[PDB]
């Protein structure tokens, strides 16, 4: 059984199918699994995220650079960004993002659209838990989304230092073919599904070591449909198991190695290195960002 | 000369009986840590919890400045253990109560050092 992982990742095999995209039809769409008492569905959530990324080769530098968007709740706090901080090394720094004001564990927050934010560096994970409620049209065809994903998308091919990863929501409603597309472009990739929110269409679109060129083609539209026809046969029991045991939950400090190389140094010995959580390719400089303010 | 209060005015609501603030995030964590107030990640022993500590703050939580020359947070970035009795309301708990400079325990929930 797979109660006592974090959650479940996409089986490969579902994977290399060409599905059709049909509705998502979840088994367990009414239930709600047993949180640990007085603890938010989003601490959890983001807990069996952070379990489930100690399980991949994640490059763990020094100065590591962290950005999570979406990271406010409507009630003005950022218990995602509480998780993340728990879990990343002491002195790591965390950059935080909303459309709405919140106060947050964050070294530095920004409010305003995802759209608005810009940094002069690149980072070593990028987090995203952003979504739209007006997406979940049932009435009408279930078409890639703009919105956000172009930014994400962008700030990915940007500013992500070779070698980092992302974790990025989806739902069955909620998605977007070239984010998909960019799976690729890293060394491995998985749709993740917590446990304790397995009766929602919503995964986390991971994409493990960055490579900045495709390692392979993915038709974003085909991988969608793929991840709902696996959704739709793989029911996935609710569970907080995993919660009850934290003792080893930090993220291993592997001081990964940080070098400045331009694009022509890249081998396949780098791309291989890269491939193995074994390397960051970034400048180490000071991190600067800035969100832009129209004026009237 | 004037200045708004803040810490007084929920004081004085808690006093005249209104419900605590709300919302605190309150952390996954093994319980088995070193119990002291104030720590870098949570740190509850058995008979507390940890709470992120930007949550946790009157003052952040407000959106008023903090009382110090240097409106510096002390809570926030941090993680606040607070006692499991006290649990349901640590803003309170923060506000009312002070951390010994010695054990980096609550004084009266922790703290040793007068023995
Ligand atoms: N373009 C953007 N730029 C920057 N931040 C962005 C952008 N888009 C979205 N966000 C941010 O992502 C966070 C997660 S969405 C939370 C939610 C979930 C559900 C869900 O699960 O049913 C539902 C809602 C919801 C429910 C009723 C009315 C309503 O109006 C919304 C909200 C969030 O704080 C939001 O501000
Ligand atoms: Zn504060
Ligand atoms: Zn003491």
């Amino acid at each position: 059984s797979q109660a006592w992982q974090p959650g479940v990742a996409m089986p490969n095999l579902y994977k290399m199918q060409r599905m059709l995209l049909e509705k998502c039809d979840l088994q367990n769409y009414g239930d709600s699994a047993t949180l640990p008492k007085g603890i938010m569905m989003n601490v959890a959530k983001y807990t069996q995220l952070c379990q489930y990324l100690n399980t991949l080769t994640l490059a763990v530098p020094y100065n590591m650079r962290v950005i999570h968007f979406g990271a406010g709740s409507d009630k003005g706090v950022a218990p995602g960004t509480a998780v993340l901080r728990q879990w990343l090394p002491t002195g790591t720094l965390l950059v935080d993002s909303d459309l709405n004001d919140f106060v947050s564990d964050a070294d530095s927050t920004l409010i305003g659209d995802c759209a608005t934010v810009h940094t002069a560096n690149k980072w070593d994970l990028i987090i995203s838990d952003m979504y739209d409620p007006k997406t979940k049209n049932v009435t009408k065809e279930n078409d890639s989304k703009e919105g956000f994903f172009t930014y994400i998308c962008g700030f990915i091919q940007q500013k992500l230092a070779l070698g980092g990863s992302v974790a990025i929501k989806i739902t069955e409603h909620s998605w977007n073919a070239d984010l998909y597309k960019l799976m690729g472009h890293f060394a491995w990739w998985t749709a993740f599904v917590t446990n304790v929110n397995a009766s929602s269409s919503e995964a986390f679109l991971i994409g493990c070591n960055y490579l900045g060129k495709p390692r392979e083609q993915i038709d974003g539209y085909v991988m969608h449909a793929n991840y709902i026809f696996w959704r739709n046969t793989n029911p996935i029991q609710l569970s907080s198991y995993s919660l009850f045991d934290m003792s080893k939950f930090p993220l291993k400090l592997r001081g990964t190695a940080v070098m400045s190389l331009k694009e022509g140094q890249i081998n396949d010995m780098i791309l291989s290195l890269l491939s193995k959580g074994r390397l960051i390719i970034r400048e180490n400089n000071r991190v600067v960002i800035s969100s832009d303010v129209l004026v009237n | 000369a004037f200045a708004v209060d803040a810490a007084k005015a929920y004081k004085d609501y808690l006093a005249s009986g209104g419900q605590p603030i709300t919302n605190c995030v309150k952390m996954l964590c093994t319980h088995t840590g070193t119990g002291q107030a104030i720590t870098v990640t949570p740190e509850a022993n058995m008979d507390q919890e940890s709470f992120g500590g930007a949550s946790c703050c009157l003052y952040c939580r407000c959106h008023i400045d903090h009382p110090n020359p240097k409106g510096f947070c002390d809570l926030k970035g941090k993680y606040v253990q607070i006692p499991t009795t006290c649990a349901n309301d640590p803003v309170g708990f923060t506000l009312k109560n002070t951390v010994c400079t010695v054990c980096g325990m609550w004084k009266g929930y922790g703290c040793s050092c007068d023995q």
